[PDB]
C-alpha cells in the first residue's frame, strides 16, 4: 500500500490521492512506501523555500509513526527508478 | 520590532532591516587610526582619510581577530549606518564556516552585555546564501575578500566534517594583479594604488574557458587588450592580465600556494559526502561572493566539474545575479520567516544560560 500528502502553503498536511497526475512543480509531496520501508519527500522544481523547509519538518514527524523506514529527500526531474515505478 | 541583518565580511559589512530587497549599507570593514601620538574612524571615514591614518581590518580571512575594533564596527553599524539603538533590535549575524566556537560565544556575548539586543541569532555565510537561491540542499562556493569555502548543505544543514577553506579570494587577487602588472612597467604599491587595482581587477578581468589557448593566442587576439582610465585621467592597458589574475582561483601555484584549485576543492568536498548526496550536490552548486563575479567562471567551473564527476552525473552551476549580497538578502529571507521566530535567542535565554546558549539553538 502506498498513501500520499500535500504541505500546502499555509503549512497545513493534507491527504491527496497517490498517482501519477499529483506531481507538480509546486509542490513538496510525501508519499509512504510500506513495502519498502521508505518515505519519499518529493519537491517540485519550483518549490518555494518555506515549502521544502516544512516539508522536511512533516516527513520527520510522519517518520515517528515508522522509526525505522527510510527517509529519501527527492528531486522533480532526478527521482529514482523506484519511485517513478511507484506511481506509474 | 524590526530585525536587523549584518554580514561581516573580512572587507565589506552589509547590513540591512530584515524584509529589505537588499543591504541598506555597504562598507569597509575597516577601523583606521592617526599615526601620531601612537582616537578613530570606522568604515567609510576611514577611507575618507585613508592618508592619514593606519588602516586595521578586524576580520581577518572571515575569522573576527580584532574585538575591541570589531565592538566599533559594530557600534558604528548599529548608529551611524542604520540609525538605530541596537537594544530595539533583534540582530541576526553571519560568521564563517568553522567558526570557532569560543568567537560564536563572544559575540554573542557582546551583543547581549555590551549591545544590549533583545534577540539575536548567528548563521553560517554559505548557508544563507543556499536559502537565498531557493535550496535547502546544495554545494555553494562562497569566495568574498579574505577566505573562499566549499560548503555542503543537506535539507537545511551544512556538513562540517566535508567543508573546505582556502586562504585565496580577492584582496589576494588584487595583490596579484598588481604584481604581474609590472610586466608592462606599471608600478602600484601604495593602499590608494592598490585600491585602484581592485577596481581594475572588478572591471576588466574574466576567467577563460582555456586558460592555455587563451595564453597562446594573447599575441594574435585583436580584443583581448583593454584601456583603463585612472582617476587623474591617465590610462593604462592590459592584455593577458585579465584573466591570469582570476586563473590564480583554479591554479594556486600562481601566488605559491599548492592548495587545489576551487574547482578541485569542490570536487573533494562532495568526495567527502555519502554517496547518496552527490547527485544532489553536482546538480546544485551555488556561487556566492564577489569573487565569484567574474565573467565567465561559471561556464569554466561547469568545465572543471564535468572533467572530474562521473560521465552521466547532471551537473549545473548557479551563479545568482546578486550573489554579491545573496548572504544577506538569505538572512533578510530567514529572519522573516514566521517559523524563524522561535529560534531567536533571547535576552532571557542568555541570562539563564550564557553565552554557552547559541550552541544550542544556532
Ligand atoms: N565584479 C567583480 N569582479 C571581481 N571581483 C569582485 C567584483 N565585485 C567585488 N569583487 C571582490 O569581492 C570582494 C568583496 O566581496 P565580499 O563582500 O563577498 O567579501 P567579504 O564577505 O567582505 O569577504 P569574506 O567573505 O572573504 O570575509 C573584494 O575583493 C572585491 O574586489
Ligand atoms: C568600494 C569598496 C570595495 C571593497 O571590497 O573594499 C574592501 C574593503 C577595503 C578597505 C580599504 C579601502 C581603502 C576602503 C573602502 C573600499 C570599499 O579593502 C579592500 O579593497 C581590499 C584591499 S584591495 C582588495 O582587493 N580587497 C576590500
Ligand atoms: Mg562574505
Amino acid at each position: 500500500m502506498v498513501e500520499a500528502f500535500e504541505i500546502d502553503s499555509d503549512a497545513k498536511l493534507t491527504e491527496t490521492k497517490a498517482r501519477a497526475s499529483t506531481i507538480d512543480t509546486e509542490k513538496v509531496l510525501v508519499f509512504i512506501d510500506h513495502d519498502e520501508k521508505t518515505i519519499y519527500l518529493w519537491r517540485g522544481a519550483k518549490a518555494e523555500l518555506f515549502k521544502k523547509l516544512m516539508g522536511t519538518r512533516v516527513a520527520a514527524k510522519l517518520s515517528h509513526n515508522y522509526p525505522k523506514y527510510r527517509i529519501r529527500p527527492i528531486t522533480e526531474g532526478s527521482e529514482p527508478a523506484a519511485f517513478l515505478d511507484l506511481l506509474g | 520590532t524590526t530585525a536587523l541583518v549584518c554580514d561581516n565580511g573580512s572587507g565589506l559589512v552589509k547590513a540591512g532591516f530584515a524584509g529589505d530587497d537588499a543591504p541598506r549599507a555597504v562598507f569597509p570593514s575597516i577601523v583606521g587610526r592617526p599615526r601620531h601620538q601612537g582616537d578613530s574612524y570606522v568604515g567609510d571615514e576611514a577611507q575618507s582619510k585613508r592618508g592619514i591614518l593606519t588602516l586595521k581590518y578586524p576580520i581577518e580571512h572571515g575569522i573576527i581577530t580584532n574585538w575591541d575594533d570589531m565592538e566599533k564596527i559594530w557600534h558604528h553599524t548599529f548608529y551611524n549606518e542604520l540609525r538605530v539603538a541596537p537594544e530595539e533590535h533583534p540582530t541576526l549575524l553571519t560568521e564563517a564556516p568553522l567558526n570557532p566556537k569560543a568567537n560564536r560565544e563572544k559575540m554573542t556575548q557582546i551583543m547581549f552585555e555590551t549591545f544590549n539586543v533583545p534577540a539575536m541569532y548567528v548563521a553560517i555565510q554559505a548557508v544563507l546564501s543556499l536559502y537565498a537561491s531557493g535550496r535547502t540542499t546544495g554545494i555553494v562556493l562562497d569566495s568574498g575578500d579574505g577566505v573562499t569555502h566549499n560548503v555542503p548543505i543537506y535539507e537545511g544543514y551544512a556538513l562540517p566534517h566535508a567543508i573546505m577553506r582556502l586562504d585565496l579570494a580577492g584582496r589576494d587577487l588584487t595583490d596579484y594583479l598588481m604584481k604581474i602588472l609590472t610586466e608592462r612597467g606599471y608600478s602600484f604599491v601604495t593602499t590608494a594604488e592598490r585600491e585602484i587595482v581592485r577596481d581594475i581587477k572588478e572591471k576588466l578581468c574574466y576567467v577563460a574557458l582555456d586558460f592555455e589557448n587563451e595564453m597562446a593566442t594573447a599575441a594574435s587576439s585583436s580584443s583581448l587588450e583593454k584601456s583603463y582610465e585612472l582617476p587623474d585621467g591617465q590610462v593604462i592597458t592590459i592584455g593577458n592580465e585579465r584573466f591570469r589574475c582570476p586563473e590564480t582561483l583554479f591554479q594556486p601555484s600562481f601566488i605559491g600556494m599548492e592548495s587545489a584549485g576551487i574547482h578541485e576543492t569542490t570536487y573533494n568536498s562532495i568526495m567527502k559526502c555519502d554517496i547518496d548526496i552527490r547527485k544532489d550536490l553536482y546538480a546544485n552548486n551555488v556561487m556566492s561572493g564577489g569573487t565569484t563575479m567574474y565573467p565567465g567562471i561559471a561556464d569554466r567551473m561547469q568545465k572543471e566539474i564535468t572533467a572530474l564527476a562521473p560521465s552521466t552525473m547532471k551537473i549545473k552551476i548557479i551563479a545568482p545575479p546578486e550573489r554579491k549580497y545573496s548572504v544577506w538578502i538569505g538572512g533578510s529571507i530567514l529572519a522573516s520567516l514566521s517559523t524563524f521566530q522561535q529560534m531567536w535567542i533571547t535576552k532571557q535565554e542568555y541570562d539563564e544560560a550564557g553565552p554557552s546558549i547559541v550552541h544550542r539553538k544556532c
